[PDB]
């Protein structure tokens, strides 16, 4: 009964690598998933086996269900303490981020509440924090696809973001410290596991 | 980036780059082309408005602007030409070139470029240098006649 269950388990894996919906509807028809957004987000989080551009593609997708996985999937990643792209860093590994913007968007805002409930005083309003983010994803593309023939300097990095704090200015060293990073370090492509 | 290509999800946008036509990177899915010695880039209008502050200096060099329609999706049209309208406010593409490609005019039932024109409004942009070609992106057909247009007007 354990091989088998252990058999079952492998096959929904490899059936949420094909296809995240198929793949979960297996599992919990099979009995081996729960099915509420917080079992399911529990399970793909650093989950073996787990293709994270599958993880990705599914967390994208605009369906309730899946709005509710990405919120307690951003739930379960702990970010106090750390600056917005070092969070990043983390939140990116664990699946890759699709490449449509309307997903990005979503997965940035929804980062963003999590971002700013660690770390509450860093930002003045969680949409400072998630056009910033939003803003760091921009600098990622713009710096290290190759496809993007000129790069931004400092200097654009700084003016793009002009205002986004209710009006205001965030302070340059901030975002100094932000481009910098970024720039010496793109985001790395994630690996499975 | 000299040309920008926008439109909805669907429309044709990679279909037609791929006609003007790697390594991984986190982020946007970037698109672009040399045409003619021209940069060809799509943009991905996919967001919240929240972010299009952003975008701004990015159109500092932008002289025009490829707006692709699904022309047999009539139940999408308005939001597309909300869409276009968005884009035709950015304050940086206020003197932009603007072509339309009415798109998918092989399938049987598409709307012509006449009533594409009527719903995308294009008649009320008095002040602005435009033109609208009928396409079909699979093709090829009408792609190179617009964009000979556009070439045209940018001098
Ligand atoms: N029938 C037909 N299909 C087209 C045409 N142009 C694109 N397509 C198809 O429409 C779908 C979406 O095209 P795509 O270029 O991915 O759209 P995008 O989201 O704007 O980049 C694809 O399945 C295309 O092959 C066209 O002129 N006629
Ligand atoms: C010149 C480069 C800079 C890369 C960063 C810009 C990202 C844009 C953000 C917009 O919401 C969608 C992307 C938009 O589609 C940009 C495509 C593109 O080639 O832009
Ligand atoms: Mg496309």
């Amino acid at each position: 009964k354990t091989l088998q269950r252990n058999r079952k388990m492998a096959m929904g894996r490899k059936k949420f690598n094909m296809d995240p919906k198929k793949g979960i509807q297996f599992l919990v028809e099979n009995e081996l998933l729960q099915n509420t957004p917080e079992e399911i987000a529990r399970f793909l989080y650093k989950g073996e086996g787990l293709n994270k551009t599958a993880i990705g593609d599914y967390l994208g997708e605009r369906e309730e269900l899946n709005l509710a996985v990405l919120h307690a999937f951003v739930d379960l990643h702990e970010f106090t303490d750390l600056n917005l792209v070092q969070a990043l860093r983390q939140f990116l590994w664990s699946f890759r981020l699709p490449g449509e913007a309307q997903k990005i968007d979503r997965m940035m805002e929804a980062f963003a509440q999590r971002y700013c409930l660690c770390n509450p005083g860093v930002f003045q309003s969680t949409d400072t924090c998630y056009v910033l983010s939003y803003s760091v994803i921009m600098l990622n593309t713009d710096l290290h696809n190759p496809n993007v023939r000129d790069k931004m300097g400092l200097e654009r990095f700084v003016a793009m973001n002009r205002g986004i704090n209710e009006g205001g200015d965030l302070p340059e060293e901030l975002l100094r410290n932000l481009y910098d990073s970024i720039r010496n370090e793109p985001f790395k492509i994630p690996e499975d596991d | 980036m000299r040309i920008l290509m926008v439109g909805l999800d669907a429309a044709g946008k990679t279909t037609i780059l791929y006609k003007l036509k790697t390594i991984p990177t986190i982020g946007f899915n970037v698109e672009t082309v040399e045409y003619k010695n021209i940069s060809f880039t799509v943009w991905d209008v996919g967001g919240q408005d929240k972010i299009r502050p952003l975008w701004r200096h990015y159109f500092q060099n932008t002289q025009g602007l490829i707006f692709v329609v699904d022309s047999n999706d009539r139940e999408r049209v308005n939001e597309a030409r909300e869409e276009l309208m968005r884009m035709l406010a950015e304050d940086e593409l206020r003197d932009a070139v603007l072509l339309v490609f009415a798109n998918k005019q092989d399938l049987p039932n598409a709307m012509n470029a006449a009533e594409i024109t009527d719903k995308l409004g294009l008649h009320s942009l008095r002040h602005r240098n435009w033109y609208i070609q009928a396409t079909c992106a699979t093709s090829g057909d009408g792609l190179y006649e617009g964009l000979d247009w556009l070439s045209n007007q940018l001098r």
